This record gives structure tokens, C-alpha cells and sequence, in this order.
């Protein structure tokens, strides 16, 4: 594995990611006898597990397969929540979203402003994993959100860890505006955390800084943060460096100032995904960041991203911006 | 005996491959006549003379309207706009047949639905002139109507989008217990779409109570309907998607009616939906003249009502279009507002950004049109 | 007589909604019982011994490599599969049917199409294992096979996106005065993806010679048709595009070779589409046995050849997938190539960037299994 | 209106920039016998005229009509390009391509590579009307760029100008590559300019410096070149200040080196497109700049786009990065 993952609110139980969504969806079936789930082989439990049980407990009309469409899953949510309704709608993997991308671009970002608050489909929540797995090639390994992080409107968050998870999702499914959770598939099942059996939010636009650091900022979302928590270890002991390491949580509305008063601190920022380099979301991060704390630059902002090319099968490996990759960058950064 | 769980069907043991019956197509239902005659009075809805006067009236108002906002975008006053000509009879006929609590999806030529539910002169004219009545604060191109208040889903521009949205409304619906049916009208062009597959199956098998009101004028822009599709028209793919299905005379607005009507109350009992393909004529035998017919026979309307009407509505039209254009438009502020229901501070940032910019560089900018 | 350009049909004076029929469906097309013997001698093809002796190899040898893959996919030393339990008989008796030189687009139940045409153990295996051998250059996940020499299109996960190219590919073909076909397979499942609603369409208003094979087994994962679709099955939805369509019994590869070699044959001379719905068991009575009781009846086949190419079939099967998993993969260059035909310059300095990173780093990356 | 435009191959006539594109096309068919011309309303010459007499010049099985369908009109293009057969797509609006983003993002641009180079729809090209036009609020407006600038496999492509767009087109519709040509609707009938008559070709991941500077390089597309075109003559009158403007041509690959080489000897970058800010392509350049010409940046990159909102109707003249915006800003950087 190319990650390893580690670490008030009442009674917790141990949960995985997959199942400390369940809870979430759990919570809010239980609390909002409006909200219904719905999409591709939900009724079952889902292919990943996430939806396991609910259909027994809430009913065959709150949790419910559809027929095999993305672009109808979709235009059915933004339509329920047209109503008031709660629609937790599932894609399957994020890498079948494109099909909806006109209802989620054109249609459900638009819907408030073009009616003049008349209408919304604030009560919208799209989940879908998300994210490499060691194997999944080009369509089980995407990372859709700079593609949605061009389209104001919608809000797209992405969670690091089981507690982390939970919280995000109640608060995106909770939130007056459609949003887009992206659950890291290759975590559902890799361990478990405490996670409070009853409800509780984590609030969107909010990054967190897990490590306290004083010689250079490193941003990631998903799994990617255990892989820079990694790399911020390897800095300090084999570099004497100091690191700030901070988990965006959501892609927009971003967390602009988290970010910059780090970076006022640090004087260096190291950011990393797995997306694509080109458009990826990293470049709004640099640019912003360039904008706001020139002064305090004492180094080139460092982006170590996915190459430019599709997904690979058998490269994966290769491909990846490991904790080596994300180190080497992160030692000349501080060599500048 | 076939033992497959995909379909229910017998073996045959030839091989024929199943035709279209195209030339003799679904047969189009008509209640009256060219002269405005009932053809066969088990058929007649015998709506109330109250009733059907509004009918009228909402028809020849929209086409009113129509003259003058036509002429208002070829001058350029107005940056857009879609006529209702030949749709007037499809739209008044079929909302008349609707509780007027049913919510209304559909695109641009369903303006009538709106005038027989009373949307004002003013609130049509806000929103082609985008000003400070608007109540979608001047953010959409023309004729992009919406109405809270009127159960009347804002248009959008991408065709088809509002079909697989209805079945999701409908299925609310249903859920919340409603006696409430959502209709949503579209063109046989946006048939085409991937939502109207999407829509059309999402309704049968999620048992949706929702009225496919699909208008087939034979056009979609420059498009014939023999580039459009090679079936039956678009009735005849409703039985494909195990949707009960039927055809009308759209410059009929009885025989709309009564397929509305007869829709509504079996999708709302049922929960399944219905759809009706109204037949009409790209005009931009016409539905306003065959209701004057059937007005005149029954000595409802004569030439005195007819001329003081056309008068009168030509007033209200043009008191109206005066006042909407005397109008400003709303603040600039409105520019930032309701992209998410509450402001990010980033947006905020934005919306200060312009502000400052107004204050040095504002003589370069229509100020004085806007409000504030 | 009405006057629409939307549709060719007669007035009706009476409202009536068209009803689906979908407890009588489109009957099941069948040549050969259960105990392989013919129905009705009119429907014999009388395929010659050689050629159904090569349907029957084709179908058992693909079944031995799935209960090799699948085994292999369950201990984890290839990454993921699918098997063709079930769809042997769909796949071999329509690839019989056509010419060796027709396109065949489709996705994951096909690999018996490239088996009838001989595709080789080595590089089914070699897709599965992604190693040096692969023309695919280890790319994609596992079955995703293709091969340009045998006209098959390499397979893509995303459901139903190659069905309007299948039609585009088709129109090409057609202007290009090919005597060609294309044939495009995809499940139920996927035929409600709005990409099967394009392709349909296109395929009747543009008068493509396409045949639409669409494999009905009931499920898509764990999802029942009754959960997919209410109409008549798919078969029923080619009327309603234009499309002539039928039916058939998925278990008898004669059924099936009979309905693909007629749809062949019209669909090249009229330029018009064929929608052929083949209804099969979800398995991961069979056609496999079925076939196995005709050629008995013929005295074709016996228990000693049975048992001797159960024998041969596993052990070229075991000699490809050995030699397989003994390959190394590919250079990790070959991650950049073929994004563009060409590489541009900033995609080589990724390259140039990963090549100096393994000179430092090499040690913690699986370079003794890749390539040079 | 809000900007205004200006200004060896042999015989050359008045062409404005529809013009041009159907001078394109027709040079494109006569040389190519594959080639055909699809989309919606094509056949009798466009709704904004570009295909006026191909059909009757080349035949209705060439130059035809397909149903309303956006993901069928790519999909089906890819089919044909699969065989080899050149295949020039039309998506009526640039608002309307999401319905197509899937075949596009997920089968255009990942044909060749994932079939190891067996297969490929290298002889597509989608073009389609781009950019504001003064009243087309929130589906005639659009700019959709950099959606499609993260996926690799597909080249974007937009000109300034009739002679820019012949050139450009011609060169992606010959080029091996899935391209989309983004045409500036606004320039449709807006001046026209001297066009070669006979074809010609503009490279592809070029940028054109097309005016010298020293002291800020300002880099856009489209119609905005014009605009900044204009600052630049604003910032020389009123500052004293010398302007590089450069088009950048190409948004994906683009030309990174012509724009660093600028920023090199200036030492500041004003990027400004029509798009919103977030996630918009001058995050993609100014993150690139950064990190290419750290030590030669005197001032912080500035980028003047688009608010983050959908494309409004009546605030239009607030909405675009006018002049006025791009100079102020320009103002502010020379200050700095
Ligand atoms: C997704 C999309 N593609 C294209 C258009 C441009 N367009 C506006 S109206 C129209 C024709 C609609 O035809 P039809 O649905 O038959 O309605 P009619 O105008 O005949 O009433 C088109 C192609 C659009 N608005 N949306
Ligand atoms: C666009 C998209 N959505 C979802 C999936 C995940 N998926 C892979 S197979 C499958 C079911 C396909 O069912 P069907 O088309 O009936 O084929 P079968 O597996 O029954 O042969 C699904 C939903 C996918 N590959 N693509
Ligand atoms: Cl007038
Ligand atoms: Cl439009
Ligand atoms: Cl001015
Ligand atoms: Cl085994
Ligand atoms: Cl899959
Ligand atoms: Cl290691
Ligand atoms: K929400
Ligand atoms: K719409
Ligand atoms: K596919
Ligand atoms: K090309
Ligand atoms: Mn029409
Ligand atoms: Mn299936």
C-alpha cells in the first residue's frame, strides 16, 4: 500500500470509512423523514457496502435502485429537492459522473441564482467514491474535482478518514446547496477509527491543520493527506525540517485564509493530489497563494500531482505522487 | 414456456422481425371540428361558459403579448424572445384540466400556462426587461419565466434538462401523500435528448404520477421531423417504456383538455405516468379561430365582444409594456447573490472588488439605469 | 385526413390511451429445444460440420479460460474479471454469422466474438496480466480487450458510450460502400444509459447499417429488470425509433446465428438498423449443452471427444496462462505515450522528471518486474 | 460594445470570422472526400451561418443534420473517426457541450491511449460558438475552457480573428488529435478581415506575441486579446508603460515557453480571461509562471476574469474583465 492511515461527541464505536457513511446516512434517514437514497444497486447495501440495512429499516421507498443512468440520477435528485425533499443521490464511482455533468453544471449550480431564490436544489447531496485503489486503471481511479471546481454554485468536499467522513457528510447533506462528496474508495475498508453513533458536523469550507510546522506548509485532500503526514515524518527526521500539514476538506468554497496564514508563517507550500497536474486543483491553491503571501515567499510553490495522461493499470506505481515524490520535491523546495 | 425474467412472452418457432407501423400512425384524438362543432357529443367536456371564456381570452391575451414583445426584440429593446403561435390551444387547453397546485416544468413556448393562472402583464414584462420587478432579478435572457406562487418550475435553457427533474418532483409528490400530479412539457426536438430517456423510463419504473406533455410542431428550428426520429412520432415510443400513451389535435384546445384531464386523474389514483403528444403547427385551423367558431355557436362571443376585447386587451398589453420599460434595473449587487444560498467571503470579496471599481470608474458604466 | 408533419395517422373521435403489451411480449425466437433437436426444419441454417464444431471449440474454450481467470482474479494475480457464463452461445453464434471484416463494438461479455475469430490465449492473457505482450500496453484494467487486425474495438468500462460510435462508425461504412455492418453489443442494464437513446436515433434518421445486440439476462449487478425498465424488454423499443427488431432465445446459438445473418444481410443492402434482443441467464439449459445434444443427434461428437478436448482446451489454456504470468510488463514509458499521438514537450518533461526520480528512489519501486 | 478589433498565402478576401470558418470547411471537404459536417441545423448553413452552401457544394450525405442530441452528435463522431473518415462536429453552443462531456472527456481524449494506439479518433474535431456576446446570460455566454483543460488527450483551441480562426481550424481538423474549436460568437459579424482564399495552416500550441513590451506581459484568447490589446495602449498613453500582449492561441497543450520567455524579460503577468476566476486557465499559467520565473517575478501575477457566478443577463457590462478592470489592475502591479 502506498498510504498508511492512523488516529467529546458521546458514545463511539469503531467504524471503517464505509461504514461510518452508513451511520451518516443512517443519522439523517432518522431525522429527516423527507430524505430518500437512490441510484445504481443501492437497495442491496450498494457494491461498496455504504447503504447496508437502510432499506430494511426506512423502507423500499426511501432507499431504492434506479434504472442504470447517470444523467437521470442526477435530474431525479435536483427534482426531489425542487420539493423540499432530501435527495442523497449515489454514483457509482466518480469516474461515471461525466454523464451528469450537464445536470450537475447547467442545472443544479444554477438553480438558485437563475430563479432568483424562487427555486433550489439546496437539499441535493451527490456521494461517490472517489480516488485511486492500486489497481482500478482509467475509469476506478479518478479524481473529478477540478473539474467541478470551476462551476460556482456547488460545493464539493472530501473527507480523510472515517470521523472525518461522517461529519462532512451530515453537514453536506444538511447544507442549502447541492454538493458533491467524494468518498476515498481505497479507505472504506483500510482501518477503522472511533466514530460517535449519533450525529454530529464538521463544518464545509474549513480546512484543518493536523500538525503544527514552521518550515514549510503541505496541503492534500482524501488520502493524500497520510501521504504528506508521511512525508512531513520523513522531513523531520532525515532534514531536521519542521512541516505544517493541513487537509483541505473542501475543494469550494475553499479555505483561502487557513491556508494563506500558514503560508505567512512558513514561507514555503508544497500542495499535492492525485489529479492531473494541468487544471488541477493545485493551481488555484499556487495562484491564490501567490496573490495573497508574495512577500512571504521564500521558494516557488511545489506541485506534485498525477502526470498528464489517463489513469494506468499496471503503471499505477509509477504514476502516483508518493511520499518519495512528494520528499524530493519538499527537499529542494528548502535547498532553494 | 419461456423461463426468462427479463420478459414475458411465449416461443415462436419463425423468424419475423417486427415492423413499425409508421404510415398508419397512432390516431390523433379531436373533439371539434374546423367550424368549432362538437363531433361527438359523449366527448363534449360541456365546461362551463365562464370557464371556457377564459379560456379564450388567455389565448388571444398571450398572442396580444406575443405582437408586441416580437416587435420589441426586432427592435431590439428586448435582447430575445419565443412566440406562443400555434401553442396557444395545447397550453391554456391542458393547464385548465390541471389543480392549480400541479407543479408546471417546461420550456419556452408554455407562457400560456402561466397567463390562465394569472401571472401578471407586469411580472412578463420584468423578466424580458429584466428590471426591478423582476423577481429572477434580471439574471436570465427573456422569456425565462418562473412563478413560486403559480406552481411554474423557472425555465432554463438546455433543452430536456426539466423531464428527468419532473419524475424526481413526482416522485416527491407521491411520497408526500399529495393528491398532486407534476406535468412537464417539451418539444419533439428535446425528445431527442438523453433526459427525455432518462425521464420517460425513471417515470414508469419509479411509478411516478407525472403528465409527458410533448408538443410535436414537426420543427425543431431548421430540423424537419424526418431528421428528428424515424418512429411513429414520439406517442408511439410512450408503450416502449410501458407508459400509457395518446395523441391530440393540439389546435383543439377540448381535445387537449380532456386528455389532460383524463391523464391527471389516472396518473394521481395510479401513480404512473401519461403521456400526450399534441399535434400542431410551427405558425413562428388555428386553435384561437376553431374556439371562436364553438364560441359563436353556442351565443357566447359575436364581433361587438370580439372587437372590444382585442381593444381592451391591446391597452392592458401596452399599459404594461410602457411601465416595464420605464422601469431600472435592479442593483448590480444582485449580480453576487443567491450563487449559493448564503455569500462566501470570497464571493463577498468579489462583490467589494466591483464596488471600488464603481467608485473610480464609474462614468464608464450604465449606473444610471440601475437601481441605487 | 390530418395534416402534421410530426406524423402520418387517421383522426379518432374517441379518447383512448395506448396500452403496453407487456404480459404478451414479442415472441421468443428458438430453432432447437432443449434436447438440441430442430423445431421446424424451415429454420435449419444447416451449418456445415466444420463450422459447428467450431462454434461448440469456441464456446468451451472460453469457458475453460474463464475458470482459469476467474480463479486466478480470486487469489488476487490479476486485478479483476469478467466471466461469459451464459453469453457463450449469444456471442459465438452471432460472430458466425458475420463477415470477418464487420466492426464490432462492445464491452464486457464479448470475448467470445474474439475467440471465434481466433484471437490468440497469449493476448486475451496478456491484457488480464498487462505485461510486455500486450498491445495495450497494460493500460486498462483487465478484460478490456481489443484488437484492430480482428476488427474489435477496444472495450471502454463507461456503459453504453460505444453505442453512438458504434453508429457513427457505421454511417462511415455506409459512405464508404463497404458491403460492412457494424454490430454493437451491450446489456439491458446499459440500454438505459442516454447514450443508447442517442445511438438508436441516430442510427434509423441517418440510416446506418448497424445491428443492435443487446444481451437481456435479467440482472445489471444486483439490480432486477423489473427495477429497469417497465416496457416489453428493449425488443420492444425498436418500433418506436423506426428500428426493425426481434427477439430470440439466447441458449440456442442457432436461434441466434439465424437472426444475426438475416439482420446482416438487410442491414448492408437497406442501410437501415436491426435491434436483435437475445434473452440469457444470469450465471456469473445452457447453450454449451444444448449444442452439445445436437451434434450427438448428427453423430458429430461423442464422450471420447468430449473428454479429449476437455483435456487439449486445458492445457493450451494453462501452457498461455503460465507463459502469462512469467512475462514482465511493460517500460513504465509507455505510461506517457499514445495520451497524443505525438508527446508534447511538457508531457516529456513528466517523463524526464519520473526518469531522474527513479535514479535516486529506484530501490523503493517495482523495477525488476517492468521492462528495461 | 466592449471591445474593438483591428487588423504572402496568395489571393486573400474580406472575410469576417463565420466567414472564415466556412471557408475552412469548404477547403476542408475538397481535399478531404471523408470529411463530413454534422451537428444540429447545420444543413441549411448554421444558425449563425457557418456551414451557408457546403451541403449544396458537397452533398447531404456530407454536409446533414443529426437529431437534438449533444452526447449522440459527439459519440457519433468518435464512431466515424474511428474508421479513419474525417469528422467536423458542431455543438450549437458552447453552454450546450456538457450533455457531450462524458464522450468527450472519457472516450475522446482516452481513445489511443487505452487501446495501446489500435484505435484512435484522431480525425475529430468539435466546433462550437464561445464567450459573451453582450445579452446571452447564463447559456449563451459561456466559456468553458477550462473544463476541458484538465483532461489530457483533447487540444482546446481558440483564435482573435478571421484569418486566426482559418488558420486554426484548418490545423485542427488535419491534426491527430480530438480537438475543440471554440469560436468567439461575438466576432461572428463583427469586422472582418483579409482571409487567404486557399488553405492554410496556424500551429497548434502556439502562442502569438503580437505586440513587443518590456515592461508587463499581458496574455488572453478570444475577444478578450482585443480588450487587452486596448489596455496596453491605455497603459502607454496614460503610464508610460510598455505592454507585451500575447495570445495565447491554444489552451491545452499550451505554449509554456513563449510565455515564460516574455515574463523573463518583463518580470510581471497580467493574465485575463472572460471565465470565472476559480479554477478558471490563468490559475493554470500564473502557478506555471511561478514556478518558472520566481526569481524574475517583481510583482504578483494578477489575474482579472470573471466573478465566480453564472454569466449574468442584465449585469453583463459588470460581469466582464472590461478595460477598465484590466488596466486598473495593471495599474495597481506597475505600482507595486
Ligand atoms: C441542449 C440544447 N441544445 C440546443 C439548444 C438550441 N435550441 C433552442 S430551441 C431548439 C429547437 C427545439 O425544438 P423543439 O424541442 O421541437 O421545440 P419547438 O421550438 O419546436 O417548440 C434548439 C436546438 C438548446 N437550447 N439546448
Ligand atoms: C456509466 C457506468 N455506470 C456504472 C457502471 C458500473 N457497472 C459495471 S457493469 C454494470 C451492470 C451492467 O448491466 P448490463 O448492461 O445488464 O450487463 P450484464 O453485466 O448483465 O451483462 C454496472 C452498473 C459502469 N461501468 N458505467
Ligand atoms: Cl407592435
Ligand atoms: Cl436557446
Ligand atoms: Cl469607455
Ligand atoms: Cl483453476
Ligand atoms: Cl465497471
Ligand atoms: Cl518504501
Ligand atoms: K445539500
Ligand atoms: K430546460
Ligand atoms: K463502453
Ligand atoms: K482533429
Ligand atoms: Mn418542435
Ligand atoms: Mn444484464
Amino acid at each position: 500500500a502506498h498510504f498508511t492511515f492512523q488516529p467529546e461527541y458521546g458514545q463511539t464505536q469503531k467504524m471503517n470509512l464505509f461504514q461510518s457513511v452508513t451511520s451518516a446516512l443512517d443519522n439523517s434517514l432518522a431525522k429527516d423523514p423527507t430524505a430518500v437514497i437512490f441510484g445504481e444497486d443501492v437497495a442491496f447495501g450498494g457494491v461498496f457496502r455504504c447503504t447496508v440495512g437502510l432499506r430494511d429499516k426506512y423502507g423500499k421507498d426511501r432507499v431504492f435502485n434506479t434504472p442504470l443512468c447517470e444523467q437521470g440520477i442526477v435530474g431525479f435528485g435536483i427534482g426531489i429537492a425542487v420539493t423540499g425533499a432530501t435527495a442523497i443521490a449515489e454514483i457509482q464511482f466518480a469516474d461515471y459522473i461525466f454523464p451528469a455533468f450537464d445536470q450537475i453544471v447547467n442545472e443544479a449550480a444554477k438553480y438558485r441564482y437563475r430563479s432568483g431564490d424562487l427555486f433550489n436544489c439546496g437539499s441535493l447531496t451527490i456521494r461517490s467514491p472517489w480516488g485511486c485503489v492500486g489497481h482500478g486503471a482509467l475509469y476506478h481511479s479518478q479524481s473529478p474535482e477540478a473539474f467541478f471546481a470551476h462551476c460556482p454554485g456547488i460545493k464539493v468536499v472530501i473527507p480523510r478518514s472515517p470521523f472525518q467522513a461522517k461529519g462532512l457528510l451530515l453537514s453536506c447533506i444538511e447544507d442549502k446547496n447541492p454538493c458533491i462528496f467524494f468518498e476515498p474508495k481505497i479507505l472504506y475498508r483500510a482501518a477503522a477509527e472511533e466514530v460517535p453513533i449519533e450525529p454530529y458536523n464538521i463544518p464545509l469550507s474549513q480546512a484543518e491543520v493536523i500538525q503544527e510546522g514552521s518550515d514549510v506548509t503541505l496541503v492534500a485532500w482524501g488520502t493524500q493527506v497520510h501521504v504528506i503526514r508521511e512525508v512531513a515524518s520523513m522531513a523531520k527526521e532525515k532534514l531536521g525540517v519542521s512541516c505544517e500539514v493541513i487537509d483541505l476538506r473542501t475543494i469550494i468554497p475553499w479555505d483561502v485564509d487557513t491556508i494563506c496564514k500558514s503560508v505567512i508563517k512558513t514561507g514555503r507550500l508544497l500542495i499535492s493530489h492525485e489529479a492531473p497536474l494541468t487544471g488541477g486543483f493545485a493551481s488555484e491553491i499556487s495562484s491564490t497563494v501567490q496573490e495573497e503571501c508574495f512577500l512571504n515567499l521564500e521558494a516557488p510553490i511545489s506541485r506534485v500531482c498525477g502526470y498528464d495522461t489517463p489513469f494506468p493499470h499496471i503503471f499505477e506505481p509509477f504514476y502516483i505522487p508518493d511520499k518519495w515524490k512528494c520528499y524530493d520535491a519538499l527537499r529542494k523546495m528548502i535547498n532553494y | 414456456k419461456p423461463q426468462f425474467p427479463g420478459a414475458s412472452a411465449e416461443f415462436i418457432d419463425k423468424l419475423e422481425f417486427i415492423q413499425p407501423n409508421v404510415i398508419s400512425g397512432i390516431p390523433i384524438y379531436r373533439v371539434m371540428d374546423r367550424q368549432g362543432q362538437i363531433i361527438n357529443p359523449s366527448e363534449d367536456p360541456h365546461l362551463p361558459k365562464e370557464k371556457v371564456l377564459k379560456l379564450y381570452k388567455s389565448m388571444t391575451l398571450l398572442n396580444t403579448m406575443d405582437r408586441i414583445l416580437y416587435e420589441s426584440q426586432r427592435q431590439g429593446r428586448i435582447s430575445f424572445y419565443m412566440t406562443n403561435y400555434g401553442e396557444e390551444g395545447t397550453h391554456v387547453g391542458s393547464a385548465a384540466a390541471l389543480d392549480n397546485t400541479d407543479l408546471v416544468f417546461g420550456q419556452y413556448r408554455e407562457a400560456g400556462v402561466l397567463m390562465y393562472r394569472d401571472y401578471p402583464l407586469e411580472l412578463f414584462m420584468a423578466q424580458c426587461y429584466g428590471n426591478i420587478s423582476d423577481l429572477g432579478k434580471g439574471r436570465q435572457m427573456p422569456v425565462h419565466y418562473g412563478c413560486k406562487e403559480r406552481h411554474f418550475v423557472t425555465i432554463s435553457s438546455p433543452l430536456a434538462t426539466q423531464i428527468p427533474q419532473a419524475v424526481g418532483a413526482a416522485y416527491a409528490a407521491k411520497r408526500a401523500n399529495a393528491n398532486r400530479v407534476v406535468i412537464c412539457y417539451f418539444g419533439e426536438g428535446a425528445a431527442s435528448e438523453g433526459d427525455a430517456h432518462a425521464g420517460f423510463n425513471f417515470a414508469a419504473t419509479l411509478e411516478c404520477p407525472i403528465i409527458f406533455f410533448c408538443r410535436n410542431n414537426g420543427y425543431a428550428i431548421s430540423t424537419p421531423t424526418s431528421e428528428q426520429y424515424r418512429g411513429d412520432g414520439i406517442a408511439a415510443r410512450g408503450p416502449g417504456y410501458g407508459i400509457m400513451s395518446i395523441r391530440v389535435d393540439g389546435n383543439d384546445v377540448f381535445a387537449v383538455y380532456n386528455a389532460t384531464k383524463e391523464a391527471r386523474r389516472r396518473a394521481v389514483a395510479e401513480n404512473q405516468p401519461f403521456l400526450i403528444e399534441a399535434m400542431t403547427y410551427r405558425i413562428g385551423d388555428h386553435p384561437i379561430s376553431r374556439l371562436r367558431h364553438y364560441l359563436l355557436s353556442q351565443g357566447w362571443w359575436d364581433e361587438e365582444q370580439e372587437k372590444a376585447w382585442r381593444k381592451q386587451s391591446r391597452r392592458k398589453v401596452m399599459e404594461a409594456f410602457e411601465q416595464a420599460e420605464r422601469k431600472p434595473k435592479p442593483n448590480p449587487n444582485l449580480l453576487f447573490s443567491d450563487v449559493y444560498q448564503e455569500m462566501p467571503a470570497q464571493l463577498r470579496k468579489q462583490q467589494e472588488s466591483l464596488a471600488r471599481h464603481l467608485q473610480t470608474y464609474g462614468e464608464h458604466y450604465p449606473l444610471d439605469h440601475f437601481d441605487k
